DNA sequence: GCAGACACTACGAGTACATA
DNA sequence: TTTTTTTTATGTACTCGTAGTGTCTGC
């Protein structure tokens, strides 16, 4: 078990940050007639770790004793469509994005005969379950929509926990039905106090500016925080103030790539970063994150007057390819922009 | 108060099953006198007739006349699960939607009561003209079965005539032509098995093989039929029930054209 | 008996009375009156007299062996990969007697709705048999009939009638049935006809039943303009960046009741053979299509089409 | 016997079978052959009007046979150039391929026909009467950035781009509202590239591979 | 004994109880009484209250046995081809109109169909509808409840009467809130139910949901304006200043960092929108600036709209006042 | 009887002469009777104009109530009409005699736009060829979703929009039989509102006096929530005539008083930007801008942001109009 | 009288396309 | 002088393979 599964708090009160919060969920849930949840807040703020205290609160200690429940679906198209759940003897936890465009057939049938049906016992359980959706945004409209009806009819049998990261994606009947819960990304000062306690448990000695460096590399996110620790525990074990830290490849793979298109400007270079781009596209890199290091790596290089055409120009170019279904073209476009306004600003 | 009683329930299978791929849904039109049934196809082109006595009935009472208009895809998978010795009763209240058939199991030990809404259709009164016409013939049914079936391996429209002679089909097709000519086959020991023509005026008309074959279908219900053509008037195909009723089948003949040459 | 409308009863017997594409239509006149017909596919617009063409060529070709030699096919038929097969070649091995110089003849009509499984399974019992049957395909999109079945035949193309042979013909119908006249009367069917000898039969009927005389009032008072006449001016007007004169054409189409879809159709179809620059057609196409999706998305008003007028006079001053 | 090599049910048989490919036929065999018919008819022609049907039906002789046969009936004995010329008689819609498409496409015809409103339509109706749309935008997408491009700011390869992207959202709409009406605009990608990278060279065209290649690295 | 949330335990049972949409609830007394009720198109924003008005117009008007007899509902959650149109909304509507109440209250003579969420249902599904709606008039009507009315085609837009449902202004809204806080023995101050009804803009179901939701954080005790600041995801001010300092500064680090700032803290990006826009609609900024401005705001919100990154975004929105900000200067 | 029924189905043109408009179309078609020269029939036009009405009036007054079921198939697109009806059912209804009495049958295709284009194809010998026996009457809102051939096989009629003087004495005749106080402004938002559609005007008069009682500007205006011509001046007033907080505020108290959307604003301004003597390259971005506003309403948009944005669509060009001089 | 064989239609499944 | 593969979401149409099943033959 890594450092990110081994020390993740199990209840309400053992979180260390967002504290007020925590108290506000344990006296929100303590009636059971508290609505939909929709929580969203950046990736590794400790989203599902408090959906899992939520749900702790809520039911007894057997909300941790989870497994695999698999199941077909038939699509109008006649095509059985096989989807993993996480399930225990309370709450069920799906993800129908794993069905792709075809998400509405688990909303309109997987979902809604789990809202249709009262519970089994009703003594060991509380008088309703609990579904947690998982990842909501990138559910497609029809799914949304699909939704609405089955959150507004069986509210009472059947609580909804739906999880985030952007709420512009979820649709405006979706969100009037339930309550937002923001969970913001923890500061520096609560990663540094995070990632020593979880050396001080493990019987190490971690350093302030340590700490600091691996919180400020993290980018606020304390998943990726706590596996850097790690990492750089298993690397080095006498943990110095200027220890190397590891570093993903793909996040490298797209500074390289913008070095590659700052570096010319050509057709030519403008195949190789389209061959760079495949690359990028074929390791399910989501085409969002690429254009947001893209223009992260990009603004690094353009001068003080360009940073905002070039950011204007990632917007427009990340929106035309939400409306789009093929990446590279609107990757391509975007770079192919950013080049001839460089050429134009760096020959004049 | 309408409760008709059904002694068998082969003869409503046999007219179920008779109608189910013409008729698109049936309106019993409910009297003292029995059960009528005046329905067209989905295509307009034939017309069911079907007059069931109340004395063929078990018990038949009928307090205020009604038209129950009622889907035929649900009546037949509730009499596809009826037995063939068995009294089935059809009850229908005053003012309510629900047609009832309650009926036995095929092990006759459980009760089986299946509702039906009534559909909403206002449908005009198709006015049979009751007319006399130019050629009746008095056939066996299976015999004309047989020969349908027979005709609609070699063509799709087949032109009966009938005369004085007797009844005679062709089937201009794209293998050839096929002539089957019937007549005076009275001369057995058996009773159904007759040919027999009562009128005067030779005709001949075209039809559609499909709907003679779905008319075919009642071959169970009667031992002989009637077949009765004239210049005007469309195809009547008569099938008379032992002690229940009668069932008229109309037909139209098709827009046969002469070549200009 | 009910009398046939004029496009029905007026339809030509003979080869001779068919009027316009008169090249082929002699050499069709030669061949029903010689023989030895090769496979012919005609193809052209709708109204042109294609199927009126094979129908008098196959009659005068067969005579009293009509019935016996001739198969009619139809988009109405079943005309699968199972009738090719079975039917069509069946007839084709099919032994009819007839004089020298004729042979059996297969039409099919409407050949487009064909599938290419039934265009493929033709090819060979279309060539073999060619010594005692022939082929007269119509159709009115050629591209749907596959090369082997054009190489197959001689592929006659029908083009539209010009204003004097569809004059031609209605004088003539209007000398058979005494239909008083005047000149102004006649050019308004043939503005309304475009090139259609059915819609030109069809709209001379209706006037003269509604009105039972054939000036220009009587003629619009029924029938109506064509709609690409004022779609050209509007697309004109777009071209030199006027946006009050295409506004003008835009609210004449939306008041007459012509929806969206329509009218953005016809756009379409007209900037697709304007007479511009090639680049500014491209943005004008780019610009219609981008407006169709949020037509077909389902906002759909004035305010739409009258923002594509202004982006279309806007690609002008945009170079 | 087939007439497409490249169809996906033949491929096996491609590595196991004697593959001989057919050159289209020679036009002075093929206008000798036509004289000796029209000799043997009792019909004139001269070399130039047979050689103007054999560049009209592409070298096909059942079709330059039938329309002869058409075209001589018995009412004059000798052939015109107008009657060949004309459009009415003879032309047939042939089945481009792709890389001829391609070629179209991205070069020029060699020096009437240097008009660019008909090189515009011809460009038009070839992709068109091609099929298989979606191989005719892979490969434009992959053939455009390996030429010569004498387009050095780039805003040549950004309106391209805009252009797939203008089909990508068009096949996106028609796909997702069930309006197939909008699949009347990307015929006109093809032809907008030939306004774009229109050049008298000679380009090496490549079949397209990457979106199928990355596609199939995306699902693995 | 089960407890319920409280936007199912005041829903409307009885037409009476809608609040605001006075028109529509006026036709459907009127329509209650035994006046001709037409075919319904009712659409609006979220939260006003079209299910609700038309579910308690059906149990006002068939009673409890009679709603699965003259009332079929459909929705998006389940399946509306065209073959569901086609066979089951085609069959239910040629049904007969049987079944009367047992409390004497009267019956209407007609079925009612619910079509809620028009808007998913494909243009062949709907103009399936067409002579459905049109024949089968003597014994069923139609309501077809959605948020866009351009997305029905124009014969359904035709066919039915439309009504709009409005947002609830701030008397009614607060009227209805102030009422459930007595039904449930809570005390929320002034200041704290003109934040709530500041906050709901015109959705009562998120009002409703935020009440409850204080309610329960604060345990029964007086409601104040920080825990509806707490609840709400409300920005504070000191962060737009921040952004606005941020884009008269003219650099485009500081800019980046109150972007990542505001990212990383979790803000949604539309009531950044929301807030940034009330801040340059109530300045002394210039005409162009301003118009500029809210014309990429405009822009940005349709971005997000269509489900774009909010990030990015949001830093093109905060370059193009950056820029606008550093113009006159 | 009393009946209850919608009143765009309570009053319905059950005969040629309670149709209002298309009287050279209607007389043409009255002859077409009399004479029995009744050809195949395309019926196009704007919804609500009297098209299905029209063709059921016509059969009514062809066929009697003893032989309407079957001379008449009228099949729409709730029916299935794939290219296995129009191979069976509707060839058979064809290609066949009727039963009772001899005539001339007819096949009604309501929604013609509708079918897909198999069964277009698969109509048309089936049109010709039994031109003698059956008669076509093929009824659409879109032409350009027929084909050209079917096009030409049937006769078309053009039932364009109802003109508000002619829509006005039906509305009349619907008032006296319903028993309804309107004044003249009420009868003149009707018909304004209405916009050639006798549906809308019948749907918006059952519901004002269902919700109101009575049929005026003002409780017509109220029912439909549309905004009154006074309003849309003004808010183009404060668009033309003052800054941007100002006319915010303006507008924003008036949208918040009377309940107003922004579509219909949107509509109106769009109708006014036209009849204001506005330069050429001003009208052009008003209109870009504007389209592109109606627009972005169609998605789950804030409404506040839009209306400030057509506000600034005025704003920009407000020293642009001053300065142009 | 009952087991085996024959063709028969209804039904399940795979595929393509939808424009001018 | 140059060739592989499944996504788009329904709706319709075509084509082909398979399985109960009514009916005919025979001892
Ligand atoms: N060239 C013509 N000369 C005389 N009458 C014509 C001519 N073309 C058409 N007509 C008339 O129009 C009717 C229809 O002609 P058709 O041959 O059926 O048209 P078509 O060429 O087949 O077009 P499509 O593609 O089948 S709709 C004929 O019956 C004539 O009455
Ligand atoms: N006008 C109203 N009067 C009283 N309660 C209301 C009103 N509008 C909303 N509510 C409350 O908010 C809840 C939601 O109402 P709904 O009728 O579901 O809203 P809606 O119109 O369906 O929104 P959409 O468009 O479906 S997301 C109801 O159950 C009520 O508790
Ligand atoms: N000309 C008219 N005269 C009288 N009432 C009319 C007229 N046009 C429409 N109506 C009214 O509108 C109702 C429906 O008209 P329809 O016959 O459906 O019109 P339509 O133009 O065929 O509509 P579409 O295009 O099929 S939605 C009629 O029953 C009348 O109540
Ligand atoms: N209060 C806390 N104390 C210690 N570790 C935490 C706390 N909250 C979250 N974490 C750790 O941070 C990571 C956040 O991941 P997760 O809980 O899945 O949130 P998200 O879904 O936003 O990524 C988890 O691996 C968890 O172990
Ligand atoms: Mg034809
Ligand atoms: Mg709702
Ligand atoms: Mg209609």
């Amino acid at each position: 078990s890594l450092w990110v599964d081994k020390y993740r708090p199990c209840s309400l009160g053992r979180l260390d940050y967002h504290k007020e919060q925590a108290a506000q969920l344990r006296n929100l849930v303590q009636c059971g007639d508290f609505p939909h949840l929709l929580v969203y807040g950046p990736s590794g703020a400790g989203k599902k770790t408090r959906i899992m205290c939520i749900l702790r609160e809520l039911y007894g200690v057997g909300v941790e004793k989870l497994r695999i429940e698999h199941q077909t679906i038939t699509t109008p198209s006649k095509k059985k469509i096989e989807i993993s759940t996480i399930a225990s003897n309370y709450h069920l936890e799906v993800n129908p994005s794993d069905a792709g465009n075809s998400d509405r057939v688990v909303i309109q049938e997987m979902l809604k005969t789990v809202a249709q049906s009262q519970q089994l016992e009703t003594n060991s359980q509380r008088d309703f379950k609990v579904v947690l959706l998982t990842e909501v945004d990138k559910l497609t409209k029809d799914a949304q929509h699909a939704l609405r009806r089955t959150m507004e009819k069986y509210m009472s049998t059947c609580r909804l926990i739906l999880c985030c990261n952007s709420t512009s994606k979820v649709i405006p009947p979706i969100r009037s039905r339930c309550l937002a819960v923001r969970v913001p990304a923890p500061s520096i000062e609560d990663i540094c106090h995070v990632l020593s306690t979880v050396c001080k448990k493990e019987g190490l000695n971690l350093p302030s500016q340590l700490a600091h460096r691996l919180a400020e590399k993290s980018c606020r996110n304390l998943r990726k925080a706590l596996l850097m620790c790690e990492a750089c525990r298993v690397q080095q074990y006498p943990f110095t103030a200027d220890q190397e830290i590891p570093e993903t490849d793909w996040e490298v793979y797209l500074r390289e790539t913008a070095n590659a298109i700052v570096s010319q400007q050509t057709p030519q270079r403008l195949l190789e970063v389209r061959g760079r781009l495949y690359e990028l596209l074929t390791h399910c890199i989501p085409p969002e994150i690429i254009m947001k290091g893209l223009l992260s790596e990009l603004l690094h290089n353009c001068d003080g007057q360009l940073k905002g055409e070039v950011a204007q120009m990632a917007a427009y170019y990340e929106h035309r390819l939400q409306l789009g279904s093929k990446a590279i073209y609107h990757l391509e476009a975007f770079v192919a922009k950013f080049m001839a306004l460089y050429k134009k600003f760096m020959e004049d | 108060m309408f409760e008709a009683r059904l002694v068998q329930g082969s003869i409503l299978k046999k007219v179920l099953e008779a109608l189910k791929d013409l008729i698109n849904e049936a309106c019993w039109d409910i009297s003292s006198s029995g059960v009528n049934l005046q329905s067209m196809d989905s295509s307009h082109v034939s017309l069911v007739q079907l007059t069931l006595r109340s004395e063929g009935f078990d018990t038949y009472r009928c307090d205020r006349n009604l038209a129950m208009g009622v889907n035929l895809t649900s009546m037949s998978k509730i009499l596809k699960c009826a037995g063939n010795e068995d009294i089935i009763t059809l009850r229908a209240e005053d003012n309510a939607d629900t047609l009832a058939l309650v009926f036995e199991a095929p092990n006759q030990e459980k009760v089986s009561d299946y509702e039906m809404k009534l559909m909403d259709l206002d449908v005009e009164q198709l006015g049979i003209p009751e007319q006399e016409y130019s050629c009746v013939v008095k056939m066996p049914s299976g015999e004309f079965a047989r020969i349908c079936r027979d005709l609609s391996h070699i063509g799709d429209a087949v032109v009966i005539s009938c005369a004085k002679d007797g009844v005679k089909f062709s089937a201009s097709g794209e293998l050839g032509n096929g002539n089957i000519k019937l007549s005076q086959t009275s001369n057995v020991d058996k009773e159904e098995e007759a040919v027999t023509i009562e009128m005067n005026e030779p005709v001949q008309l075209t039809f559609a093989l499909r709907y003679l074959n779905f008319f075919t279908k009642a071959t169970p219900l009667s031992s002989t039929v009637t077949l009765s053509m004239s210049a005007d008037v469309p195809l009547v195909v008569e099938y008379k029930i032992a002690d229940m009723g009668h069932l008229k089948y109309y037909l139209a003949p098709k827009i046969e054209d002469e070549e200009g040459s | 008996h009910y009398e046939l409308p004029w496009v029905e009863k007026y339809r030509p017997v003979k080869l001779n009375e068919i009027v316009g594409n008169e090249d082929t239509v002699s050499r069709l006149e030669v061949f029903a009156r010689e023989g030895n017909v090769p496979n012919i596919i005609i193809a052209g617009p709708p109204g042109t007299g294609k199927t009126t063409s094979i129908l008098c060529l196959a009659r005068a070709l067969l005579g009293p062996a009509l019935k016996d030699a001739m198969l009619e096919l139809n988009a109405s038929n079943d005309r699968g990969i199972d009738v090719v097969r079975n039917k069509i070649k069946m007839f084709a091995q099919q032994k009819v007697t007839l004089p020298k110089g004729r042979h059996k003849i297969i039409i099919l009509d409407e050949a487009d709705s064909m599938t290419d499984g039934a265009q493929q399974a033709l090819r060979r019992t279309m060539e073999i048999y060619s010594k005692t049957t022939r082929f007269a395909l119509a159709c009115n999109a050629s591209d749907k009939i596959i090369e082997p079945i054009q190489s197959r035949c001689a592929v006659l193309r029908y083009t539209k009638l010009t204003d004097a042979q569809i004059l031609t013909r209605l004088m003539n119908v209007i000398e058979k049935e005494r239909v008083p006249y005047t000149d102004d009367g006649l050019e308004a069917i043939i503005f309304t006809a475009q090139g259609d000898m059915r819609q030109a039969l069809n709209n001379l009927q209706s006037t003269f039943s509604g009105f039972g005389f054939i000036n220009s009032e009587n003629v619009f008072k029924v029938c109506d303009e064509p709609h690409p006449l004022l779609v050209k001016e509007m697309i004109q007007h777009c071209v030199n960046a006027n946006i009050d004169e295409a506004y003008k054409i835009l609210a004449h189409l939306w008041h007459l009741g012509y929806s969206p879809e329509d009218i953005i159709g016809n756009i379409f179809r007209v900037c697709k053979t304007f007479q511009m620059a090639e680049y500014l057609k491209l943005e004008f196409i780019k610009e219609i299509g981008y407006t169709h999706m949020k037509i077909a998305e389902g906002v759909n008003s004035l305010l739409q089409m009258a923002g594509l007028l202004a982006r279309l006079c806007q690609k002008t001053m945009a170079p | 016997i087939c007439n497409d090599q490249f169809a996906p049910s033949l491929r096996q048989l491609k590595q196991q079978a004697f593959l001989l490919h057919f050159p289209p036929t020679l036009p002075s065999r093929l206008v000798q052959r036509l004289q000796e018919v029209s000799l043997r008819q009792g019909m004139r022609a001269d070399p130039g009007v047979l050689a103007a049907l054999c560049e009209k039906t592409d070298n096909d002789i059942r079709a330059c046979i039938n329309t002869l046969q058409f075209l001589y009936s018995r009412g004059q004995r000798e052939l015109s150039v107008r009657d060949v010329q004309a459009t009415r008689v003879g032309l047939k819609d042939q089945r481009r391929g792709l890389f001829s498409v391609w070629q179209e496409v991205f070069q020029l015809p060699r020096a009437s026909l240097t008009s660019a409103s008909q090189r515009f339509y011809r460009v038009l109706h070839a992709a068109a009467s091609a099929g298989e749309h979606e191989k005719v935008v892979q490969g434009l997408f992959d053939n455009f950035l390996r030429l010569r491009l004498r387009d050095s700011s780039l805003g040549a390869v950004c309106v391209a781009l805009d252009w797939l992207a203008f089909d990508d959202l068009l096949a996106g709409a028609a796909h997702h509202s069930q309006s197939f009406q909008l699949l009347r605009y990307p015929p006109f990608l093809p032809v907008a590239f030939h306004v774009l990278f229109a050049s008298s060279h000679t380009p090496r065209i490549t079949f397209p591979s990457s979106q199928q290649e990355a596609q199939n690295r995306m699902s693995q | 004994a089960k407890p319920v949330p409280w936007v199912e335990k005041y829903r409307p049972k009885c037409v009476d109880e809608v609040a605001f949409q006075e028109e529509v609830v006026a036709v459907l007394k009127k329509s209650l009484e035994g006046a001709d009720l037409p075919n319904l198109l009712f659409y609006g924003p979220p939260g006003t209250g079209k299910t609700s008005t038309i579910l308690a117009a059906a149990r006002e008007l068939f009673g409890p046995e009679l709603f699965r007899l003259r009332v079929l509902e459909l929705n998006a959650s389940d399946e509306r081809g065209i073959q569901v149109v086609r066979e089951k909304v085609k069959n239910f509507a040629q049904l007969t109109v049987s079944g009367s109440r047992s409390d004497g209250k009267p019956c209407p003579p007609f079925k009612i169909v619910i079509l809620d969420e028009a808007d998913s249902m494909t243009s062949a599904a709907q103009a399936a509808l067409r002579r459905t709606m049109e024949k089968e008039s003597k014994t069923t009507r139609f309501c077809l409840i959605c948020n866009y009315v351009s997305r029905i085609i124009e014969p359904l837009t035709s066919r039915c009467s439309k009504f709009r449902f409005k947002p609830l202004s701030d008397k009614i809204q607060q009227q209805r809130l102030l009422d459930i806080a007595k039904k449930e023995n809570v005390k929320i101050s002034d200041e704290g139910i003109a934040y709530l009804v500041k906050v709901s803009e015109g959705d009562l179901r998120k009002a409703i949901t935020f009440l409850q939701s204080a309610t329960r954080l604060t345990g029964g005790k007086e409601i104040t304006e920080k825990v509806i600041t707490d609840i709400a995801g409300v920005i504070p001010a000191e962060k737009i200043d921040g952004v606005f300092a941020a884009c008269q500064s003219g650099s485009f680090d500081k800019l980046e960092a109150v972007v990542k700032d505001l990212i990383d803290e979790g803000h949604a990006a539309t009531q950044l929108v929301n807030q940034l826009h009330d801040v340059v609609v109530e300045n002394n900024l210039s005409d162009k600036q301003k118009s500029i401005i809210t014309e990429k705001l405009a822009e940005v919100d349709k971005c997000l709209a269509d489900g774009a990154d909010e990030h990015l975004q949001l830093i093109s929105l905060c370059a193009t006042v950056m820029q606008q900000l550093s113009q006159n200067c | 009887k009393i009946r209850n029924l919608p009143w765009v189905e309570k009053y319905r043109p059950q005969t040629l002469n309670d149709l209002i408009s298309h009287q050279d179309i209607l007389s043409t078609i009255q002859k077409f009777i009399n004479e029995d020269r009744l050809p195949h029939l395309l019926l196009y036009g704007p919804p609500g104009t009297g098209k299905t009405s029209t063709i059921l009036a016509c059969a009514k007054q062809l066929y009697k109530d003893k032989e309407f079921g079957s001379m008449v198939l009228e099949l729409n697109a709730s029916d299935d009409r794939g290219i296995d009806i129009i191979r069976g059912p509707i060839l058979s209804f064809a290609s066949t005699r009727t039963i009772f009495k001899k005539g001339f049958k007819l096949v009604i295709l309501d929604e013609a736009d509708a079918m897909t284009q198999d069964a277009q194809n698969a109509l048309r010998r089936v049109i010709e060829k039994f031109t003698e026996n059956t008669r076509f009457c093929l009824i659409c809102n879109y032409l350009s979703k027929i084909i050209p051939a079917l096009q030409s096989r049937c006769t078309r009629f053009r039932f364009g929009p109802l003109t508000p003087e002619l829509m006005v004495p039906r509305l009349e005749h619907v008032v006296e039989e319903e028993k309804v106080d309107i004044s003249e402004d009420g009868m003149k938002a009707l018909v304004t509102l209405s916009s050639g559609d006798m549906r809308r005007a019948l749907n918006i008069l059952q519901s004002t006096n269902m919700a109101f009682g009575k049929v005026t500007e003002e409780t017509v205006y109220t029912c439909t929530g549309h905004p009154l011509k006074s309003d849309i001046a003004n808010i183009l007033d404060w668009m033309l005539n003052q800054d941007f907080t100002t006319a915010y505020r303006n507008i924003t108290e008036l949208k918040t008083l009377k309940g107003l959307a922004l579509h219909d604003i949107l509509t109106e301004i769009h109708l006014f930007v036209h009849r204001v003597d506005f330069p050429s390259s001003v009208r052009i971005h008003l209109l870009t801008k504007m389209a592109d506003i109606e627009y972005r309403l169609s998605v789950g948009t804030n409404e506040k942001i839009q209306l400030s944005s057509l506000i600034a669509a005025f704003q920009v060009t407000r020293d642009l109009i001053v300065a142009e001089a």
